[PDB]
RNA sequence: GUGGAGCCGCCGCAGGUGCAGAUCUUGGUGGUAGUAGCAAAUAUUCAAACGAGAACUUUGAAGGCCGAAGUGGAGAAGGG
RNA sequence: AAGGCUAAAUACCGGCACGAGACCGAUAGUCAACAAGUACCGUAAGGGAAAGUUGAAAAGAACUUUGAAGAGAGAGUUCA
RNA sequence: CGCGACCUCAGAUCAGACGUGGCGACCCGCUGAAUUUAAGCAUAUUAGUCAGCGGAGGAAAAGAAACUAACCAGGAUUCCCUCAGUAACGGCGAGUGAACAGGGAAGAGCCCAGCGCCGAAUCCCCGCCCCGCGGGGCGCGGGACAUGUGGCGUACGGAAG
RNA sequence: CGACUCUUAGCGGUGGAUCACUCGGCUCGUGCGUCGAUGAAGAACGCAGCUAGCUGCGAGAAUUAAUGUGAAUUGCAGGACACAUUGAUCAUCGACACUUCGAACGCACUUGCGGCCCCGGGUUCCUCCCGGGGCUACGCCUGUCUGAGCGUCGCUU
């Protein structure tokens, strides 16, 4: 994802959880450098993330 | 040794930008800004620079709150809310 | 002579509030004449056109009986289109060459419920005036 | 579907939250319409709803700040931004009751010897 | 002129240098770097002896020479010679000096 | 750096006259406005005396100018004693009172 | 009387002005007192202030400041003048009794140096050029 | 592309005096 | 540096996101003079200085 | 002849009133001149390929240099 | 006298809105008619530009042909 | 030992308010040169100006005589024309330099401490209500201020009884 | 003869003078004369379907509401034409909103580390456990609460 800068991973952890609702193993955030952080949400594995990837539009 | 080799040992910054005004000029070791002097409470500025004071008089800004109070000027800081 | 102290008579500001004039300043100044059949039947000299009036074009490279109706309001270029003059291009793409709205005569206006009270509004404005003749 | 914001005055608090949590989700599969390859007719929907959302929220704060009016009516110590917000130098003035003020040294002195009207020819 | 056209830093180079002696703006990069500076001969300059706004705009006549023009200049006006050979084409008109009824 | 024939002058300008200096370019514009300051007054006291109350007979003083007559700031506390008005009533009626004032 | 603040006392200028050590700031020590009394306290008006004491090196002097917000000053019109907002900071300015008395000011042939309000309204009305329209 | 940029000014800053020195007869 | 403070780089973002040319749909507005970006910043030949 | 929207005579008025020079100011262009130059650190060669086009690109083959206090492998400041 | 207040006439090269001119006309007039206190320069204080005009309307040169293209020869638009 | 009244003082994220910083053309308070002129240069001049520092306000400061005068006397302040380049200051050199008369613009006057009289007759804060908008006033009730002096009448032009 | 050079002219280049134009200055005059702890000026960063600058804005972000106006905006697409609904657009602007820094306010300025109170979910918690909210700068005024003194006393012991 492409998430905004004020926000850590606990707060990214239950956006995903909330809209999505699907569990979150952990996170991995970066502040890519043309300004913005981009959040690396890896999924439980009781869920796949690739029928989540084709509910959320992708 | 004067000249185009003693430049080359230009390697760490004497100043950063500064906080208040954004200029670089902020000095990291008197803690003080060259443009405004952060650490002090006041503007720093001077009437022996005609052109700086322009660079940031009032009005070389967005003038955020005075755009408004123009306005509300000319008519004379109404607080009720209108007439249908 | 203009007596109001308060109004220019320069070229340089007058010509500065004429190009950048708001978009509802803009549809004032772009204003019509009617035809002789519309201003002897709703007495009011002219109008400012809109979207679907039928217009013949009175001055420029395509003059008279032709009725046709306008297309497209450049406010922006002060600029009408009209449905029938258009010029083709190299590419044979015929586009509408676009002409000025006081070089432009109403013969049909289009009414709805505000374009009937303007038309009220500026002919009461006058029998008043004839009333000052006395 | 327009979304009018005087259609939405006569709502409930909970009918508003309803249908701005609504639009938030249709904010953001739009942007997910966005960056992938692209649907260009959902791409101008991009901007009636996320000006629909103002709209909402606007009412949601007018029917919060208006209501709070109501409460802090006839109260002595409202809050401050609740207080009228005229220009530091005029809630530092004293007040139309305080400025008419007037002595009873200054009161005898305006009745006893008035301001008479004259004029002189005959 | 608005003020000083000398907002502009400039000293001579004065020395040799083999350039004319006129100040040179300070600094570099920019193209206005050692440009010539003010003096009335240097493109950005100061005009020579700018206006003053206390130039003295308005003159004295004293009245009895302004009563004395304005009854030569009546008196020129009731003479058929001198209002033709102004301009007026008073060919055709009656009565040198016009007189007319209260009425208008 | 003189020559011929001349007077021998002192011009006072040697001092940064430039900045001082006062250009009468308002003074028609001076003249309506205070004339509509005049003309606002005299009908907010409208029945009224425009320029206000009398003024009293008062002799110059110098050698130069004592055989005129002037007017003057004020009654002296005196007159309104002999003509018999009272000194807060005098000027509620139009009359200039001046306490500070010998006969 | 004041020292003048220059370094190892050399002023560099012509021999008029070497005058590091018998200098007298002509403003009053009273009106240092109450100047530096309302600085501290910005919130308040000062009166004005009397003498009290003095030893040889110290000078004292009670200072007395009006508080303009209190509802027993913002109401009684007999002291609203000081709420008002063009007394703040009277020493500033020198307004009080012992700033005016610095200022020179007065009535009489002894006093016409400061013969339209002050000394440098004096001043500036004197040296300007009053150059007419019709001259 | 087509339209490209403008470079920088020349800042030219003097150096050199009179050559190699040089001292007339005393 | 590779040592960077949050201040650093989110001005060295917003210098290299305005480092762009001008979109061509924007020379064929009405009326508009600009025709390439004059403010275009190369890293070797103008440096930003920290 | 080019040019495409303004202009002049007379009687008075008023000036930021006429250039060859100031190592003048700014802009433009010469001659010098297709000239000086593209010479510090040993070195290039054959074939092929892609291509409108190859002394310089790539690939193979040969011949060389650096020679482990390196022309190698990673960093700090600095850059962005 | 050593305590106090006080309107008006007066000042105003900053601000908000204006009206005018025997003013200047893109090397002139503000440094700035234009994305100007910008580009750029200096560790900094600070220094600081250049740069207006197609046409009535883009009608801004389709298509053919030479060349790898830039560039031409035609054709076409326009009062030009 | 303790209890209490005060007096001097401390603490609080105490209840409620206020001050800070910007602009600074004009205004007020300070502080303050040297270039320059004198054909040199020191006092002088520049100049109580530039630069520095602090405060404001739509104006500000000044302002109702511890005045001017010297005669048939004028009568707060500010501003203008004059006085006047004058009296005066000055290596009496270079230079500097006011005021009162007079004519106008505008015009407006007042307050307290003290002195005594009045049963502190005065003010602040909180509680609920008569009545209220867009909230502040008289009233009802305690907690304070205050006799080390609040309020009334009182001001040098006189005042009180 | 052919080149080279020289001087005139015709044409083409190179160059941007001249003249014509002017949504800019400049000067004078007039009315007004208004910032901020309820967070100013200024700075930073972010905001468009395609957007770099400028300009406009503030996570409601190239603007919401309200009132006036009455069919456009426009470089190209897209989508609402409904306007006897609430109606495009533009202006106005009184209602709402207004990220971080800055007098800049918990302490620091390294997006560093807190301290109390309340609300949601975990140990149903008091004892350094995720999220949300509120409070927490200095000077100073009136009052209140707490109480220091071999300060001045009073009654008591
Ligand atoms: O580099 C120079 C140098 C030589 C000439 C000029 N000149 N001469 N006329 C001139 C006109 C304009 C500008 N510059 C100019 C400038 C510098 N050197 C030098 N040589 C000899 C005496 C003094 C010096 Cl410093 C160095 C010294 C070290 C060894 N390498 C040579
Ligand atoms: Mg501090
Ligand atoms: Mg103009
Ligand atoms: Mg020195
Ligand atoms: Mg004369
Ligand atoms: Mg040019
Ligand atoms: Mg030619
Ligand atoms: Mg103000
Ligand atoms: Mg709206
Ligand atoms: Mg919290
Ligand atoms: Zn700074």
């Amino acid at each position: 994802f492409i998430v905004d800068v004020k926000a850590n991973k606990h707060q990214i952890k239950q956006a995903v959880k909330k809209l999505y609702d699907i569990d979150v193993a952990k996170v991995n955030t970066l502040i890519r450098p043309d300004g913005e952080k981009k959040a690396y949400v890896r999924l439980a594995p009781d869920y796949d993330a690739l029928d989540v990837a084709n509910k959320i539009g992708i | 040794t004067k000249g185009t080799s003693s430049f080359g040992k230009r390697r760490n910054k004497t100043h950063t930008l500064c906080r208040r005004c954004g200029s670089k000029a902020y000095h990291l070791q008197k803690s003080t800004c060259g443009k405004c002097g952060y650490p002090a409470k006041r503007k720093r500025k001077y009437n022996w620079s005609a052109k700086a004071k322009r660079r940031n008089t009032t009005g070389t800004g967005r003038m955020r709150h005075l755009k408004i109070v123009y306005r509300r000027f000319r008519h004379g800081f109404r607080e009720g809310t209108t007439p249908k | 002579m203009k007596f109001n102290p308060f109004v220019t008579s320069d070229r340089s500001k007058n010509r500065k509030r004429h190009f950048n004039a708001p978009s509802h300043i803009r549809r004032k100044i772009m204003s019509s004449p009617l035809s002789k059949e519309l201003r002897q039947k709703y007495n009011v000299r002219s109008m400012p056109i809109r979207k679907d009036d039928e217009v013949q074009v009175v001055r420029g490279h395509y003059k008279g009986q032709q009725i046709g109706k306008v297309v497209q309001v450049y406010r922006k270029k002060y600029v009408i289109y009209i449905e029938r003059v258009q010029r083709e291009k190299a590419n044979g793409t015929t586009v509408h060459v676009g002409i000025h709205p006081s070089k432009v005569v109403i013969t049909r206006l289009k009414l709805d419920k505000d374009r009937k009270k303007i038309l009220e509004r500026k002919a009461k404005s006058r029998q008043v005036g004839k009333e000052k003749g006395k | 579907a327009k979304i009018k914001a005087r259609d939405l005055r006569g709502k409930k608090k909970e009918e508003l939250l309803k249908q701005l949590d609504d639009l938030k989700v249709e904010l953001s599969q739009l942007r997910v319409a966005k960056v992938t390859g692209g649907a260009a007719s959902k791409l101008s929907k991009i901007r009636v709803v996320r000006k629909s959302i103002a709209r909402v929220l606007t009412v949601i704060n007018q029917t919060q700040k208006e209501n709070l009016r109501k409460f802090y009516k006839g109260k002595k110590y409202k809050p401050l931004d609740l207080r009228p917000k005229k220009t530091r130098a005029m809630r530092r003035r004293l007040n139309k009751h305080e400025e008419n003020l007037k002595t009873k040294k200054q009161q005898r002195k305006e009745r006893l010897y008035p301001l008479r009207k004259y004029a002189v020819k005959a | 002129s608005e003020l000083a056209g000398h907002q502009t830093s400039a000293e001579s180079w004065g020395t040799g240098r083999a350039v004319a002696r006129i100040p040179r703006v300070r600094g570099g990069g920019t193209h206005r770097s050692g440009q010539g500076a003010f003096g009335n001969m240097c493109r950005g300059g100061r005009m020579f002896a700018p206006t003053k706004t206390w130039r003295r705009w308005h003159r004295r006549v004293n009245t009895t020479q302004k009563r004395y023009a304005i009854c030569s200049a009546l008196a020129a006006s009731a003479l058929p010679a001198l209002v033709m050979s102004k301009g007026h084409r008073i060919e055709e008109v009656p009565e040198l000096p016009l007189v007319v009824e209260d009425k208008v | 750096a003189p020559s011929r024939n001349g007077m021998v002058l002192k011009p006072h300008f040697h001092k940064d006259w430039q900045r001082r200096v006062a250009t009468w370019f308002n003074q028609p514009a001076r003249k309506i406005r205070r004339r509509k300051a005049r003309q606002a007054k005299a009908r907010r006291i409208a029945p009224r005396p425009a320029s206000g109350p009398i003024r009293p007979i008062v002799r110059c003083p110098t050698v130069r100018y004592h055989t005129k007559v002037r007017a003057g700031r004020g009654f002296s506390l005196e007159e309104l004693r002999v003509a018999g008005i009272h000194k807060k009533v005098a000027r509620t009626i139009g009359i200039s009172v001046d306490p500070r004032r010998r006969n | 009387g004041r020292k003048r603040p220059v370094p190892k006392g050399a002023t560099y200028g012509k021999p008029v002005h070497h005058g590091v050590n018998q200098l007298k700031f002509a403003r009053s020590l009273q009106s240092v007192a109450e100047e530096r009394a309302g600085r501290h306290c910005g919130a308040l008006r000062v009166l004005n202030s009397y003498w009290v004491g003095e030893d040889s090196t110290y000078k004292f002097f009670e200072v007395i400041l009006i508080d303009p917000f209190h509802k027993a000053i913002r109401r009684n019109p007999d002291t609203q003048w000081i709420t008002k907002p063009v007394h703040k900071h009277r020493e500033m300015r020198g307004l009080t009794s012992a700033g005016r008395k610095s200022r020179g000011l007065g009535k009489g042939h002894k006093f016409h140096h400061t013969i339209g309000g002050s000394r440098r309204a004096a001043w500036r009305r004197r040296n300007t050029l009053q150059l007419h329209r019709y001259r | 592309s087509w339209w490209p940029l403008p470079l920088l000014l020349l800042l030219l800053l003097l150096l050199g005096p009179a050559g190699a020195r040089a001292q007339e007869d005393e | 540096s590779s040592h960077k403070t949050f201040r650093i780089k989110r001005f060295l973002a917003k210098k290299q996101k305005q480092n762009r040319p001008i979109p061509q749909w924007i020379r064929m507005k009405t009326g508009n003079k600009i025709r390439y970006n004059s403010k275009r910043r190369h890293w070797r030949r103008t440096k930003l200085g920290l």
